[PDB]
């Protein structure tokens, strides 16, 4: 699923600025 | 047309009254900008309770004012670290903005001061924690729940943009929930006075507008793009563009393609397609009608904008609050000490703080 792909991306915790 | 006489007259008068409000708000902001407040407390006026947030930006501590007993969130910055990381202008600008603005969804700076080692910003304590935590816990917000939050962001950006301030730091990580369930915006390190264009590469990959990625001179419409990303993430539980690594995210952003969960309403998708619009000549918030294209969109048809501003709408969710000084909605951290030093550090650079 799209949600599954999200989890697998790993970018699911707090995100840093560039 | 879409509106009868009574509805059109009411909306026209409402839009004129917003203009009148914003003109007065801008005059008040500019007076405070020119005459900033300074050195309005000292460290021994507070008890240190717990660390609420720690990072490259320094740290934020829950404190208790000794005299009055009120709790606050105190942001502490190490002057020497700020200098090393080349953040003098952003630090001074953030404090100058916070002391000059006034809006019900912008955090209030109550005190600021400095000592040999550190700078201190003492802000109202917002006990509900980050939207990010609640969103990941619940998974996703229903459309009415997401709309309640989105309306507050629309009004806050309408206010900031009327002061010619670009925001650039929107994301669930940077939105707090207060005791009444309303939003507080706190971080102003990327905010800037921008009447035309600006050029700095700053933000968070998932929330970057295409024109920032593509190294253009851009304007305040990047905030409306970022609102689209926020509404999407609130309503889906994940953002519209994600990938293992930022480069792949940027490829999706600039592509002009976005896909939606099948549970999104048609009204929501239409609004998002007009906010997540790669073409600036077509993006909502950047057109002749300005913010009214957003406020008058069908997805916001049930939104009473004045009632949201007056905080008279019952919030969809009220965070757990077992009394003042409750920190259950924040993370736990190792309590590093607040060391001051016998020698002043970086007095020249921070003279205006
Ligand atoms: O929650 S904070 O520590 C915080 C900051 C400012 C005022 C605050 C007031 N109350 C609680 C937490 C507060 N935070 C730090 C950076 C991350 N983005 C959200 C703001
Ligand atoms: C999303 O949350 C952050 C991290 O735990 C990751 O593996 C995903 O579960």
């Amino acid at each position: 699923t799209t949600y599954a792909d999200f989890i697998a991306s790993g970018r699911t915790g707090r995100r840093d600025a560039i | 047309g879409h509106m009868g006489n009574a509805a059109a007259a009411k909306k026209g008068s409402e839009q004129e009254s917003v203009k009148e409000f914003l003109a007065k708000a801008k005059e008040e902001f500019l007076k405070k900008w020119e005459s900033p407040s300074q050195n309005t407390a000292q460290l021994d006026h507070f008890d240190r309770i717990k660390t609420l947030g720690t990072g490259s930006f320094g740290r934020v501590m829950l404190v208790k004012h000794k005299e009055t007993g009120n709790h606050y969130a105190m942001k502490i910055l190490d002057k020497q670290k700020v200098v090393k990381l080349k953040q003098i202008e952003h630090t001074l600008n953030e404090k100058r903005i916070l002391q000059a603005v006034n809006f019900p969804f912008l955090v209030k700076l109550e005190f600021s001061f400095k000592d040999n080692s550190n700078l201190y910003m003492v802000m109202e304590y917002v006990p509900g924690g980050e939207m990010f935590s609640h969103l990941r816990r619940i998974g996703r917000f229903s459309e009415p729940h997401a709309r309640f939050y989105a309306a507050q962001i629309v009004l806050t950006f309408e206010y900031l943009h009327s002061l010619d301030l670009i925001y650039r730091d929107l994301k669930p990580e940077n939105l707090l929930i207060d005791q009444q369930g309303y939003i507080q915006v706190t971080d102003f390190g990327f905010a800037k006075r921008v009447k035309g264009r600006t050029w700095t590469l700053c933000g968070t990959p998932e929330y970057l507008a295409p024109e920032i990625i593509l190294s253009k001179g851009y304007n305040k419409a990047v905030d409306w793009w970022a609102l689209g990303v926020l509404i999407y993430e609130m309503a889906a539980g994940y953002p519209p563009f994600f990938a293992d690594q930022p480069i792949q995210i940027y490829e999706k952003i600039v592509s002009g393609k976005v896909r939606f969960p099948s549970h999104f309403s048609s009204d929501l998708k239409d609004l998002l397609r007009n906010l997540l619009q790669v073409d600036l000549t077509k993006r909502f918030g950047n057109l002749k009608n300005g913010v009214n294209d957003i406020k008058n969109h069908k997805w916001f048809a049930t939104t009473d904008w004045i009632a949201i501003y007056q905080r008279k709408v019952e919030a969809p969710f009220i965070p757990k609050f077992k009394g003042p000084g409750d920190t259950s909605n924040f993370d736990d951290y190792e309590e590093e000490e607040i060391r001051v030093s016998i020698n002043e550090k970086c007095g020249k650079e921070f003279t205006e703080f």
